[PDB]
């Protein structure tokens, strides 16, 4: 909500 | 700036009722040829503190800050754009830059590093076309959220709607006339609204273009003549 979805693409 | 003719297209396929149909044909409006070249794949919103920090889907960054101008870095590692609030657009480099934007680089920086490490590539999977090359890249003209959603405005007219609950996304595009569904599975398919309007549509987009169609009067009433405090 504050920032997008998470998760570890591509610089 | 191509928005009133997307509000237009929008209230005329809203207003066929593509749901509302004999026989649905969303199948027939898909055109592949029609996947736009940008959209955004991460965002961090700190407006409480310099601003909303973006990463395009071709690796290049953005920051609309508070004082609203606008700072992007290309994908070269090196080439910047900065819009100032009127609109004027200078184009720098990181090796050569004045060191009035040291702040503002820095401050891209530190967003771009928290987008590398924490933030998923929305269309990461997806395999771009020889050039994607122009045109000077887009920036973030604006950009507001609701209680659904995300709603980010382009510089070469497209809107795209990130809705959170279920991640499923927006991407329109008023030039082609054309709308990219990215659905709870991540898969992209690009419709021609006007095919749409002719063949209907499944629920699940129609209720988003519903959606999207008021979104996109939000934007167009921003600071309109009507009212320039809103
Ligand atoms: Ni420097
Ligand atoms: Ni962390
Ligand atoms: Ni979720």
């Amino acid at each position: 909500l504050v920032t997008s979805t998470i998760k570890t693409d591509v610089v | 700036c191509h928005l009133s003719d997307l509000l237009q297209q929008l209230t005329s396929v809203n207003a066929s009722k593509p749901s509302e149909r004999g026989l649905v044909r969303q199948e027939e409006a898909e055109d592949p040829a029609c996947i736009p070249i940008f959209w955004v794949s991460k965002w961090v919103d700190y407006s409480d503190k310099y601003g909303l920090g973006y990463q395009l889907c071709d690796n290049s960054v953005g920051v609309l800050f508070n004082d609203s101008t606008r700072l992007i870095l290309y994908n070269d590692g090196d080439s910047l754009q900065y819009i100032e609030r009127d609109g004027t657009e200078s184009y720098l480099t990181v090796s050569s830059h004045p060191n009035s934007l040291m702040k503002k680089i820095t401050l891209l920086n530190y967003f771009r590093n928290y987008m590398s490490e924490h933030l998923l590539k929305a269309g990461a999977n997806i395999t771009p076309r020889e050039g994607d090359e122009l045109a000077r890249l887009p920036y973030l003209r604006t950009w507001f959220r609701t209680r659904s959603a995300i709603i980010l405005h382009l510089s070469n007219g497209t809107v795209q709607i990130n809705f959170f609950q279920d991640h499923t996304k927006l991407i329109l595009c008023p030039l082609m006339a054309a709308v990219t569904y990215i659905n709870e599975k991540r898969d992209f398919q690009t419709y021609r609204l006007s095919l749409l309007e002719e063949y209907g549509c499944c629920k699940e987009l129609a209720s988003r273009l519903r959606y999207a169609r008021t979104m996109v009067d939000k934007l167009l009433s921003s600071r309109s003549a009507s009212n320039r405090l809103k």
